[PDB]
C-alpha cells in the first residue's frame, strides 16, 4: 500500500519524494492541501516515516538557520518550482564572497534539505528589483512616495484611496511579494480622512486652508 | 462511533458536513425526526473533528434581521419602529436583486440607520451603503465594481459615489473528491 | 385632513381596546364564581371584606403599569403631528 | 389674524384627545367594579396631571411652537 | 441513496434540481405530499452536491416585498404605512410591465422611498429609479437601453434621465443534454 | 413520466404549455379538479424543461392592480385610499379602451400617482402617462404613434405631448407546427 | 473513573473536551438525556484535569447580548429600550457579515452606545467601533486591515478612520494527533 | 417659570392619592352595608376636612414648602 494510493483520487495534486534520511516527503502547494495531507499521517494510515512540506514553511526554516550561521548575508528568496534543484537568489552588490565560500554555502544548504540533490545560487541585481517595483506602481497609477535607505527601499501609499485603488494595490503587492519576498522592498498602505473636502484653500509654495471664513490653518 | 452533535436543523447539519469534508473527515448524518439530525464520525477522526468544531464555532446561528426586534403585533408603533422595519425590508430586497446579476453567487448589504434618532427637530442626515459580494472564478473584479456602484447610487434619494463601499472576492477551489476512510 | 382622520380613528380604537380586557375578565370571574356556587358557596373571595377592598387598589395599580406606557406613546404621537 | 386663530383651534383639538381617552376608560372601569354612584372626576383629574408631567408637555409645546418659526441647529 | 433535503416546496425543489444538473449531478425528486418534496443523489456525487449546496446557499428564500411589512389587515394605520404600500405596489406593477417588452426574460425595479422622511415642513425630493433586466442572446443592448429609460421617465411626476440606472445582461448558455449516471 | 408542477390554475397551465411547446418540448396536462392541473414530460426532455422553467420563472404570478391594496371591503378609509382606488380604475379603463383600436393585440398603461403627496399647501403637478402596445405584422408603427398620443392627450385636464411615452412592438412568429415526439 | 462535571450542555461539553485534548488528557463524554452530558477521566489524569478546569474557569457560561436585558417580548417598551435593541441588532448583523470575508474564521464587533443618554435636547455624539478577528495561517494581516476599515467606515452616518480600532490574530497550530492513554 | 409650574404639579399629584383612597373606602363600605341609595360625597367631604384639619395639613404643607428655599432657624 503505497502512500500515493492513500492521498486521494486526484494523483497529480501531490508529489512524493524519497529522502536520504530514509523518510518520505510530500510536497504540497498550499495550506488547504497541507492539512488534507497531514490528516492522513496523523490518523496513522501509513506505517513508515513521512513528512509534509511547502514553500513558505521551508523559506522560514532556512531563514531561521541563516540568522544563526550567516547573520549578515543579503539575499532574496528560495524558489522550489523544481523541488530537486532549488534556486537561491543573492544580492550582487551587498554580498562579498569567494567561489569557495559560495560552494561551502551550497553544500551546507544541501545538508539542510535531504530531498534536494543540489542547490543553484544565482546573483540578482537590486536596481532591477527596485525598478520593477516602481514601474509597477506607475503602471497601476497609484499615488506614492519613495524613500531610500542603505539596505532597503520603502514605498508609502497613503491618503483617501478609493475602493478601486485599494483592490488594484492589494493585487499588485501580492504579486510582487511572491517573487521577491519582503526583505529589500517594503510597502506601507494607509487610509486617512480628507481634511480638504468642501473647503477653499490656497496651494503653492505658501498654502493654507480656510477652515471657515475668519479661520486660517497653516500646515507646514 | 462517537456522537458529536444532536438535534440539529437541516441547514446546520449540511454546514457541519461541508466543513468536515473539507478537512478530509468522513462524516455521517442521521435523522431521528422530531429529535432532529445527528452527526457521527470514527474514533481516529474524533479529535480532529472536535478541534475544527471548536475553531469554527459550529453549529451556526440563525441569521439575524432587524425586523425581528420590532414585531408588528403592537398597540402603538412609534415612528422609530416603522422606519426600522421599512429599512430592514429594503436591505433584504436589495441583496435578493444583486444575486441576479451576472456571475454573482452571494452578497450582503448594509444601510446606515438614521432611525436611531427621529431627527426630532433636527435636519436629516445623508445615507451610506456597504456591500460584500462573491464572484465566480475568472471575473475582472476591478471592472465589475463600477456596475454595482452605479446600480446602488440611484436606489436612494441622495447618495454620492464617495459614500458607497464595495468589497469583492472570488470563490475558493471546488471540493469534488471524497475523503478517505480510515484503514 | 388625513391626519385629523387618523388621530380620531386611533382614539376611538384605543378606547375600544383599553376598555375591552377589564370588562371581559370581570365577566369571566363573575360567571365562574356564580357557577361554582353549584358546588360550594366560595366565601373566600367575598367574605374577607378587607381583602376584597385591597384587591381593587392592587388591580388599579398594576393596570396603570400596563396602560400608562400606551397613553404616553399616543400622546407623543399626537403632539408630533400637531406641531411638525 | 383669521388664519392664525384657525390654526390655533386645530392644535387645541389634538391636545384634547388623550385626556378624552382617559376620561372614558376610567368610567368604564368604575362601572366594571359596580361603584356606579361615585363621580369619576375625583379620580380622572390626578391621572391627567400625572400623564402631563410624565409627558413633560410644557417643554415640548414651548420648543415646537418656536420651531414653527425659527430655524435652529 | 443519501438524503440531502426534506420538506421542500415545489419552487425550492425545482431550483435545487436545476442547479445540480448544471454541474453534472444526476438528482431525484420524490413527493410525500403533506411532507413535501425530498431530493436524493448517489454516493459518488454526495460530496460535490454538499459543496454546491453550501456555495449557492440553497434552498432559496421566499421573495420579499415591502407591502408584507404593513398588512392591510390592520384596522387603523398611519399615513406612512399607506404611502409605503402604495409605492410597494407600483414597483411590482412596473416589473410586470417590463416583462412584456420584446426580448426581456426577467426584470427587477427599485424606487427611492422618500417616505424615510415625511417631508414635513420641507419640499419633497425628486424620484430615483433603478432597473435590472435579462435579454435573449443576440440583442443590441446599447440600442435597447434607450427604450427602457424613455418608458420609465414618464411613470412619475418628476424624473430626469440622469436619475435612472439601467443594467442589462444576456442569458447564459442553454443546458439541454442530460448529466451522466455514475458508473 | 416525471412531474414538473402540481396544483396549477388553468391560466398558469396554459402559459407553461405554450412556453414549452415553443422550445420543441411535448408536454401533457392532466386535471385533478380540487387538486388543480398537473404537467408532465418525458425523461429525455426533463432536463431541458427544468432549465426553461428556471429561466422564465414559471408558473406566473397573479397580476397586480393598485386597487387590491385598498379594498373597498374595509371598515375605514383615509382620503388617500379613495383617491388611489379612483386612479387605479381609470388606468384599467384606458387599457380596456386601447384594445379596441385597429390592429392592437394588447396594451398596458401607467399614470403618475401624484397622490403620493397630498398636493396640500402647494399647486398640483401635471400628469404623466406611459403606454406599451403590441401590433399585428405589417403595421406602420411610425404612423400609428400619432393616433395614440392624440387619444391620450384629452383624457386628462392637463397633458403635453412631451409628457406621453409610447412604445410599440410587433408579434413574434406563429407557432403552428407540433413538436416532435422523443424516439 | 472519576466524575469531573455533570449536567453539561452540548456546547459546554465539546468545549471542555477540546481544552483537555489539547493538554494530552483522554476524556469521555456520556449522555444521560434529560440529565445532560457527563465528562470522565482516568485517575492518573484527575489532578491535571482539575488544575486546568480551574485555570480556564470551565465550563463556559453562555454568550451575552445586550438585547437580553431589555427583552423585546413585553407588554411595554420605552425609547431607551427600543434604541438599545436596535443597536444590539446592528452589532450582531455586522459580525455575521464579517465572517463571510475571505479567510476570516471568526470576528467580534463593539459599538459605542450613546443611548445611555437620551440624545433628546442634548445633541447626539459621533460613533466609535471596535473589531477583533482571527485569520487562517499565511494571511497578510497588514494588507487586510485596510479592507475592514473601508467596509466599516460606510456602515454609519459619521465615522472617521481615526475612530476605528481593529485587532487581528492568526489561528494556532492544529491538534490532529490523539492523546496517549495512561499505561 | 416653566420649571416652577411642573414642580407644582409634581407636588400636588402626591397629595391627591390619600383622598382618592378615602373615597374608595367610603364607597366600598356603603356597598358592603347595602345602604346603596346614598351619594358618598355627602359623607366623605366632612371626613376629608376633619381628617386634614385634625392633622394640621396646612402647617406641615407650609413648612415643607419653605424648607426648599430657607432655613427657618
Ligand atoms: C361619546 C364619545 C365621543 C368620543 C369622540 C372622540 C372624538 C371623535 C372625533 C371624530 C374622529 C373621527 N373623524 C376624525 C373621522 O371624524
Amino acid at each position: 500500500a503505497e502512500l500515493d494510493s492513500l492521498l486521494g483520487q486526484e494523483k497529480e495534486r501531490f508529489q512524493v519524494l524519497p529522502g536520504r534520511d530514509k523518510m518520505l516527503y510530500v510536497a504540497a502547494q498550499n495550506e488547504r492541501d497541507t492539512l488534507w495531507a497531514r490528516q492522513v499521517l496523523a490518523r496513522g494510515d501509513y506505517d513508515k516515516n513521512a513528512r509534509v512540506i511547502n514553500e513558505n514553511e521551508e523559506n522560514k526554516r532556512i531563514s531561521i538557520w541563516l540568522d544563526t550561521y550567516y547573520p549578515q548575508l543579503a539575499y532574496y528568496r528560495i524558489h522550489f518550482d523544481e523541488p530537486r534543484k532549488p534556486v537561491f537568489w543573492l544580492s550582487r552588490q551587498r554580498n562579498t564572497m569567494s567561489k569557495k565560500e559560495l560552494e561551502v554555502l551550497s553544500q551546507k544548504l544541501r545538508a539542510l534539505m535531504p530531498y534536494a540533490d543540489s542547490v543553484n545560487i544565482t546573483l540578482m541585481d537590486d536596481v532591477t528589483a527596485a525598478g520593477q517595483a516602481e514601474a509597477g506602481l506607475k503602471q497601476q497609477a497609484l499615488p506614492y512616495s519613495r524613500r531610500n535607505h542603505k539596505g532597503g527601499v520603502t514605498f508609502v501609499i497613503q491618503g483617501a484611496l478609493d475602493d478601486v485603488e485599494i483592490l488594484r494595490a492589494r493585487q499588485f503587492v501580492d504579486s510582487y511579494y511572491r517573487t521577491w519576498g519582503g526583505r529589500y522592498v517594503q510597502f506601507a498602505i494607509e487610509l486617512k480622512d480628507d481634511w480638504l473636502k468642501g473647503r477653499s484653500f490656497q496651494y503653492g509654495a505658501e498654502g493654507y486652508i480656510k477652515m471657515s471664513p475668519g479661520h486660517w490653518y497653516f500646515p507646514s | 462511533d462517537k456522537d458529536l452533535l444532536k438535534g440539529l436543523d437541516q441547514e446546520q447539519a449540511n454546514e457541519v458536513i461541508a466543513v468536515l469534508q473539507m478537512h478530509n473527515i468522513e462524516a455521517n448524518k442521521i435523522d431521528s425526526g422530531k429529535l432532529g439530525y445527528s452527526i457521527t464520525v470514527a474514533e481516529p477522526d474524533f479529535t480532529a473533528a472536535v478541534y475544527w468544531i471548536k475553531t469554527y464555532q459550529l453549529p451556526p446561528r440563525p441569521r439575524v434581521e432587524i425586523a425581528q426586534m420590532f414585531p408588528a403585533d403592537s398597540l402603538v408603533s412609534s415612528p422609530r419602529a416603522e422606519k426600522a422595519r421599512l429599512y430592514s425590508a429594503i436591505e433584504q430586497r436589495l441583496e435578493q436583486s444583486l444575486q441576479t446579476m451576472e456571475g454573482v453567487l452571494s452578497a450582503r448589504v448594509h444601510i446606515s440607520y438614521d432611525i436611531d434618532a427621529g431627527e426630532n427637530g433636527r435636519p436629516p442626515k445623508p445615507v451610506h451603503l456597504s456591500a460584500l459580494a462573491v464572484y465566480e472564478r475568472g471575473s475582472p473584479l476591478a471592472h465589475q465594481i463600477s456596475d454595482i456602484k452605479r446600480f446602488l447610487k440611484n436606489s436612494f434619494a441622495d447618495v454620492d459615489y464617495d459614500n458607497i463601499s464595495v468589497v469583492l472576492s472570488e470563490r475558493s477551489d471546488a471540493q469534488l473528491q471524497a475523503p478517505g476512510t480510515p484503514v | 385632513m388625513d391626519d385629523l382622520v387618523f388621530a380620531g380613528n386611533k382614539a376611538l380604537y384605543l378606547v375600544l381596546i383599553l376598555s375591552g380586557w377589564p370588562t371581559i375578565v370581570a365577566t369571566i370571574i363573575g360567571l365562574l364564581v356564580g357557577l361554582f356556587q353549584t358546588v360550594t358557596q366560595l366565601q373566600e373571595q367575598t367574605l374577607p371584606f378587607g381583602i376584597k377592598l385591597l384587591g381593587v387598589c392592587l388591580c388599579l395599580f398594576l393596570l396603570s403599569g400596563w396602560y400608562g406606557e400606551v397613553l404616553l406613546s399616543y400622546g407623543r404621537q399626537v403632539i408630533f403631528l400637531a406641531l411638525a | 389674524a383669521l388664519s392664525e386663530i384657525k390654526s390655533a383651534f386645530k392644535i387645541g383639538f389634538y391636545l384634547y384627545l388623550p385626556f378624552v381617552v382617559v376620561d372614558l376608560v376610567v368610567s368604564s372601569v368604575l362601572l366594571a367594579l359596580g361603584m356606579m354612584m361615585m363621580s369619576p372626576v375625583t379620580i380622572s383629574t390626578p391621572i391627567k396631571l400625572v400623564l402631563f408631567v410624565a409627558l413633560d408637555g410644557w417643554t415640548l409645546l414651548s420648543k415646537g411652537l418656536i420651531l414653527q418659526y425659527m430655524d435652529i441647529a
